[PDB]
């Protein structure tokens, strides 16, 4: 659809692209000192184009930003163990709380 | 990217059963709320005719690379070893034996390798030590 | 008790006498079950030798291994319908 | 209750079967190798069964 | 004694049950004592007759001699000569044992008319039990086809939503084909002037006429032991028939078709059985592979077990047509082992789940091992037995049948080994889904397996594991009987 | 013990509280199902059916039969396959193989010595087994020569 | 391993179909006991762990 | 915390940290059973086992190979 800059919904999209960018950097870079350096740059690359008042100019970046993430996506992203996709997700789920309705079989 | 698994049809018309584009239920966002959180499905949602092939119980689908690209990398990797094994075979670069193959006394232990008489012998004999 | 086999051949009887024909079928079945029993005994002799000989099992167990592989194809139950209904002489 | 209705039943079958098997093994020594169920009847012998077969085949023919 | 005691007592029992129930009909409305507790007294008398039928045969099992070759217990009743040999004795034992279990399975899950159901179940069991002990093709056919009259009514009266389709399937599939078996029986009566087993075993026919009679008879057999492509009746009937009708239709009726080979094809049509055995293997191997793959795409719970029945019976036919003792003994042990494991699954699938939730769709059931643990132990235990796990009686049957298949034909008979893998595909997928992940959001917590349903399971599992651990109980009876079926001349 | 008035107590105790959907000493006999007349049987229906009305899968009427009639039948089947004196064809063929050794080798003193000292119980385990018994002569004699007449039954050759 | 001894407990017969005879027989040769050290030893510590 | 529904769910292996009140008594009844059977298994193992390398002397085998010849 159309892209309306400075609208609340358009900002959240840019917020989402930011979590994709930094987490992907975190996935590849496994040293904090190296990560902050690259994480600082991405924000600069994210904040340099902060000011846009045009629809069509912004949509090209959205097209480009998706391509940047897809090619750089990690083949084994880090996931917290209890979050979905983690090593301990769904383990030992507490049983459902409900009354046993007896049936006369 | 986000491609659907093989053999899922592009079109179907089963009379009055609803038509709907296939959706790979394994790839729904695991954080969104669902009525059936394990199957990531909401109550009374319609099913594709082959929904059994597009849910959490079907074989896992991996979409990191295209199914053709995987063949190229897979065949190349063994193809690389093929040339490494071929060139040595074609070139004969493997070393020669440093000693004669081990020989054995008593007619190559013919009798001790399950032989009865001297006519067969070579059938059951080992490397004969002709140089006692 | 130990019933004696009715040693009887398909080549000496009239199949119209279904009492004698029954014995010719029962006698051909019982002899075959003896050959399997003979075979299972011979195989037991092979097993002791291999266990006892160890490395020499190829020598001390030579003719038993030869004989066992010779009796194997024919020391099996084959029924009587083959020989009752076929005439080898013709 | 460890000795409740369900746990015990396999052991009742387990111990009883061992006892009767040992009983039957003994009973063969003192009764000429004949088993514990020899009282229920006798195996049919060929001489008795052949008469039935011959009448059956004769009537058939 | 046997058949005479087996018919006269059952007829007396059937008359007794009818007299008790129908006395009060009259002109006035009746609220009698026999209707109280859902015809409970009349159901009990039906259950006792099933137990007594077993006692009749055991009275004659004691007299059985394992070292005598030939039919024993020969008697003439209704101008028909009966008798028992090694093979027939065990199948009779299986048929009568499923009597009490078929009745007990439907103890309190019918809307009414329990007396009619109890009479029909004991009637079907007797007709099938008597089918193993006759000694002519005509009497074989009479008992082979008489079971349609109660089974067609039973499935129609007591069936599921599609009972009319199921009733129209068993009646026509198993009659339009068995009528082809009547033609070959008739031709035996025209040229030989007798259909007795012994009389026709000693005759050789022209190799053209052998091919005609075989084609007629195997048409009637390929439907009862459903071989592709004429298997379409069994999945439908299973998914719609009453639970007790499924135990008999899978436990016994299929095994009447393997016994059909033993009496009607191997002894008298021995020369033409050798010719068709390559073709029989092709049909059965394709039945084994296709039925296993079709099961992977099914949704009804009770259909899924129905197709698993077809894959095992294809293996049984593979073994029995192997011309050796290994294949024949293995095929018969598998029929006995399948005779307990197959009914047990229908109890688990169409008798325990369906009596609580009344829906056979697979999508509603998952995580059942949480609030129904005793159910999931038996589903796991019976899943392995159904797939030839070495300690069960199915592995002994399948391994020997596969071994006998390779002996008969090393090249194509080796493809029977795909039974070990494919049987674990559709079955373990079904069990892994049922007892995996979180408990289903469409079901509601209820009772676990009741005490009656445990009794049914324990006494279908106990015979299965005895035959697995010590199969020589079956073998000591079979060996002299199964050795008369082998055709080979070695010179 | 039909106890016609015992129903009237159930009748009166229910009658005092006619409101519905809101004991142990009752047990019939075979006589009451058939001998009894309709009117006395007519009231019994209401008491029993509606006693449940005012409501764990136990005492369903089958446990008395299956546990007393069906289960002992299985023990009888299990007993028979265990302790029956049925001689299988192959077990017969093992005794027959040895009984021919005695008849075909009556001049052999040593062979008959092992057969004589042998017990009839250990016939089924000739060879390597837990039993401390000597059978080398028995096994050796069978190896040297055949003791079957399968060719003796076949008087026709190619 | 050191004393050159072998053990064989034969519970009973399993399959007795004509010539094919299979026992419930358990033996412990050099190789059987060479594998029972890695199996039972590790598994005991695994259970203790 | 959370509820085990232990009123009815009684699998043979307990369920969700199950421990009976009389667990000390039952274990000694069980520790006997393990001891009763381990002792019992040792008796049968000694009585029913054998050495398959000493049942037949080589002097007896040497006659077998020649007899089959
Ligand atoms: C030869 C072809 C084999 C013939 C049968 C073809 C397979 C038929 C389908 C079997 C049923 C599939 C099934 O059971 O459901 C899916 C199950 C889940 O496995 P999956 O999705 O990988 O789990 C990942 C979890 N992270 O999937 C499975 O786990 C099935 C595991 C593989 C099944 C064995 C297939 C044979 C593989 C041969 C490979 C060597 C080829 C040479
Ligand atoms: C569930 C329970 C169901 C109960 C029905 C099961 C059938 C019961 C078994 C009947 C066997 C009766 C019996 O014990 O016979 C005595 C037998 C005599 O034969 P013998 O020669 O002395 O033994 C040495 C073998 N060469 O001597 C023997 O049997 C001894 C041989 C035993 C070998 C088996 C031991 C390993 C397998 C069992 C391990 C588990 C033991 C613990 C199980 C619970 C028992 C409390
Ligand atoms: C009261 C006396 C009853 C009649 C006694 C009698 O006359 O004897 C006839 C017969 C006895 O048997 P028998 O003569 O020895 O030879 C077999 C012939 N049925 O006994 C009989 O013939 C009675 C048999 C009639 C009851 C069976 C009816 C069969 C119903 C169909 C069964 C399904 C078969 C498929
Ligand atoms: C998940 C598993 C599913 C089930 C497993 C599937 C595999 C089972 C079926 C394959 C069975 C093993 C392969 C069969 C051949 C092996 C036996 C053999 O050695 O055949 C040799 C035999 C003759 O040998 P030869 O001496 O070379 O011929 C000249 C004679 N003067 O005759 C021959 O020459 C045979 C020639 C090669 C074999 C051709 C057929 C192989 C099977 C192809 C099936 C394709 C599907
Ligand atoms: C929910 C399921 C409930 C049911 C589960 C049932 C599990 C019970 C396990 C046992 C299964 C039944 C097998 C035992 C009954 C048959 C015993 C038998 O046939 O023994 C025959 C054996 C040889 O026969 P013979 O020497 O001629 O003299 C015997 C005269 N009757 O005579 C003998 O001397 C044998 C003496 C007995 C030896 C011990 C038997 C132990 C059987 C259990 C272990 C089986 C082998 C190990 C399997 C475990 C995996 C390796
Ligand atoms: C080794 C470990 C095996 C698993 C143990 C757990 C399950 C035990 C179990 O199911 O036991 C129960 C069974 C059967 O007893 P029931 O009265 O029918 O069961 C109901 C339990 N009541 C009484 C508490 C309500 O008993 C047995 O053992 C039976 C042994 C074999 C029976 C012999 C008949 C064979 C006939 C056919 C032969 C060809
Ligand atoms: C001391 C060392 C030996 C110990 C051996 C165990 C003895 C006690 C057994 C009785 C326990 C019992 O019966 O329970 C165990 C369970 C539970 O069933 P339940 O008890 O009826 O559940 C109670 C239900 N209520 C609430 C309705 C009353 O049974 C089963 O489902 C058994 C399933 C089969 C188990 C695996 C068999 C596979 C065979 C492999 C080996 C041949
Ligand atoms: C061994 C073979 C013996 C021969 C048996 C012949 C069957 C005749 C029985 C008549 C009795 C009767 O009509 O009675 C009816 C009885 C019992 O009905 P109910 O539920 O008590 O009454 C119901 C009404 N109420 C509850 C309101 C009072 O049901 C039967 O008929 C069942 C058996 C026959 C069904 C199939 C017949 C197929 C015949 C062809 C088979 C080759
Ligand atoms: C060589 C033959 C060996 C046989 C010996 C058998 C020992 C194992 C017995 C397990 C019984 C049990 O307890 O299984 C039942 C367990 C119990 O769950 P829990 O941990 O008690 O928690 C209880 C609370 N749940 C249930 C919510 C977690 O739940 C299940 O339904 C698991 C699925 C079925 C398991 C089937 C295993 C059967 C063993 C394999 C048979 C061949």
């Amino acid at each position: 659809k159309a892209v309306v800059p400075f609208s609340e919904a358009n900002k959240k999209y840019v917020s989402s692209l930011y979590r994709k960018s930094l987490r992907t950097a975190h996935d590849w870079i496994n040293k904090t000192e190296f990560y902050r350096v690259k994480a600082s740059e991405i924000r600069s690359r994210f904040d340099a184009n902060k000011h846009i008042n045009d629809p069509n100019e912004l949509k090209v970046i959205f097209k480009e930003t998706e391509a940047l993430l897809e090619d750089y996506a990690h083949p084994d992203p880090i996931i917290p163990p209890c979050r979905p996709g983690g090593s301990k997700f769904e383990r030992n789920i507490p049983p459902r709380v409900e009354a046993r309705i007896p049936i006369d079989v | 990217k986000s491609f659907l698994p093989h053999f899922i049809p592009k079109n179907y018309s089963y009379g009055d059963y609803p038509r709907l584009k296939p959706e790979n239920l394994q790839k729904r966002d695991p954080y969104l709320k669902y009525d059936d959180q394990a199957n990531k499905r909401n109550f009374n949602e319609p099913l594709h005719p082959q929904q059994d092939d597009l849910d959490m119980w079907a074989p896992d689908h991996f979409d990191f690379v295209q199914d053709s690209i995987a063949l190229k990398w897979f065949g190349t990797f063994f193809g690389v070893l093929a040339v490494f094994s071929s060139v040595i075979y074609i070139g004969g670069l493997y070393p020669e034996k440093p000693a004669n193959p081990r020989n054995y006394p008593f007619s190559g232990l013919a009798k001790d390798l399950g032989a009865s008489s001297e006519e067969d012998t070579l059938l059951y004999a080992a490397k004969i030590d002709k140089s006692i | 008790d130990h019933v004696r086999s009715p040693n009887v051949s398909f080549d000496d009887i009239d199949y119209n006498n279904s009492q004698d024909l029954h014995n010719a079928q029962e006698s051909l079945l019982r002899e075959q079950w003896i050959r399997v029993s003979a075979l299972k005994v011979c195989r037991k002799a092979l097993e002791s030798c291999y266990k006892t000989s160890g490395p020499n099992h190829y020598e001390d167990c030579r003719e038993i291994a030869e004989k066992y592989l010779n009796m194997l194809p024919d020391h099996r139950i084959q029924g009587f319908l083959g020989y009752q209904k076929n005439d080898p002489s013709k | 209750n460890i000795f409740n209705k369900w746990n015990v039943t396999p052991f009742v079958w387990l111990f009883a079967t061992v006892g009767i098997f040992q009983w039957d093994k003994s009973h063969r020594e003192s009764h000429d190798g004949k088993g514990i169920l020899d009282f229920l009847g006798e195996i049919k012998v060929k001489e008795s069964l052949d008469t039935y077969f011959k009448e059956y085949q004769t009537k058939v023919a | 004694m046997l058949v005479q005691n087996l018919i006269i007592f059952n007829i007396i029992g059937i008359v007794l049950l009818v007299l008790l129930n129908n006395n009060n009909n009259g002109i006035l409305n009746k609220k009698s004592l026999l209707t109280i507790k859902n015809e409970l007294k009349l159901k009990q008398i039906g259950l006792i007759i099933s137990i007594i039928n077993i006692l009749i045969i055991i009275e004659n099992w004691i007299g059985f001699n394992s070292n005598y070759y030939g039919f024993q217990n020969i008697e003439r009743f209704l101008n028909i000569y009966w008798g028992i040999d090694g093979i027939s004795l065990l199948l009779v034992l299986l048929t009568l044992i499923l009597g009490p279990i078929a009745i007990l399975s439907n103890w309190k899950n019918l809307k009414g008319y329990y007396t009619y159901y109890v009479i029909s179940i004991n009637m079907l069991v007797i007709l099938m039990a008597l089918n193993f002990i006759c000694l002519d093709l005509v009497s074989f056919y009479i008992l082979f086809e008489s079971t349609l009259a109660p089974l067609f009514l039973l499935i129609g009266i007591y069936g599921a939503n599609n009972k009319n389709k199921a009733a129209y399937y068993v009646l026509i599939y198993t009659l339009a084909s068995s009528l082809f078996m009547l033609l070959s029986i008739v031709i035996y009566y025209i040229i030989i002037n007798s259909t007795d087993y012994i009389y026709i075993n000693n005759i050789i026919l022209s190799i053209n006429l052998q091919s005609l009679l075989f084609i007629g008879i195997i048409i009637g057999i390929a439907v009862k032991t459903p071989l592709m492509p004429v298997h379409t009746w069994l999945p439908t009937v299973h998914s719609e028939s009453p639970l007790g009708g499924s135990i008999l239709l899978a436990g016994v009726i299929l095994k009447l078709a393997i016994y059909g080979v033993i009496r009607l094809l191997l002894p008298n049509l021995s020369e033409i059985s050798m010719m068709f055995t390559p073709i029989i293997y092709i049909i059965s191997i394709l039945t084994l592979i296709y039925s296993s793959l079709i099961t992977l795409k099914q949704t009804d719970l009770k259909v899924i077990i129905a197709y698993s029945s077809i894959s095992h019976l294809a293996v049984c036919m593979i073994g029995i047509f192997a011309n050796n003792l290994i294949g024949i003994n293995g095929s018969l042990i598998l029929c006995l082992a399948h005779g307990f494991v197959s009914p047990a699954l229908f109890i688990l699938v169409g008798g325990i789940l369906y009596d609580r939730y009344h829906n056979r769709l697979i999508n509603y059931y998952q995580g059942l091992s949480t609030f129904m643990p005793i159910f999931s132990i038996y589903l796991v235990v019976f899943s392995f037995c159904n797939t030839g796990t070495p300690l069960s009686g199915n592995f002994v049957g399948e391994f020997l049948s596969i071994t006998g298949a390779v002996i008969r034909h090393p090249i194509i008979g080796s493809l029977t080994a795909a039974s070990v893998l494919l049987s674990a595909c559709y079955q373990m997928k079904l069990t892994n889904r049922l007892t995996g992940s979180v408990f289903s959001q469409y079901l509601h917590i209820t009772n676990d397996v009741t005490n009656r349903e445990i009794f049914l399971l324990n006494w279908l599992l106990i015979p299965t594991i005895i035959i697995g651990i010590y199969p020589s109980f079956v073998t000591n009876i079979l060996n002299l009987a199964s050795s008369t079926l082998i055709y080979s001349v070695l010179i | 013990a039909f106890n016609l008035q015992l129903e009237k107590e159930i009748r009166s105790k229910i009658d005092s509280l006619p409101k519905l959907n809101n004991v142990t000493n009752r047990k019939l006999s075979l006589t009451d199902y058939l001998f009894q007349n309709a009117a006395n049987q007519a009231l019994y229906v209401d008491n029993e059916a509606d006693l449940k009305e005012l409501d764990e899968n136990e005492n369903e009427g089958w446990e008395k039969i299956m546990y007393v009639g069906f289960v002992p039948t299985m023990i009888l089947i299990f007993a028979i396959v265990l302790f029956k004196d049925d001689k299988s064809i192959d077990e017969w063929a093992m005794d027959e193989l040895l009984l021919r050794l005695k008849e075909k080798n009556l001049s052999d003193v040593e062979l008959i010595d092992e057969l004589d000292k042998l017990s009839k119980s250990h016939v089924g385990k000739i060879g390597a087994s837990e039993i401390n018994k000597r059978d080398a002569v028995i096994i050796e004699r069978i190896l040297n020569g055949e003791y079957d007449q399968l060719s003796g039954l076949k008087k026709k050759e190619l | 391993i050191f004393n050159e001894i072998e053990y064989t407990y034969n519970i009973m017969n399993w399959l007795n179909v004509e010539y094919l005879v299979v026992d419930w027989s358990f033996t412990i040769d050099k190789l059987s006991v060479s594998m029972l050290v890695p199996v039972v030893t590790v598994s005991f510590l695994v259970h203790l762990y | 915390h959370h509820i085990h529904t232990p009123s009815y769910i009684k699998p043979p292996t307990g369920g969700w940290n199950f421990t009976p009140a009389n667990w000390k008594q039952n274990t000694v009844l069980v520790l006997v059973g393990f001891t009763a059977c381990c002792v019992g298994l040792y008796k049968l193992g000694e009585a029913g086992s054998y050495n398959p390398k000493l049942k037949y002397k080589e002097e007896e085998l040497s006659r077998w190979n020649q007899s089959a010849k």
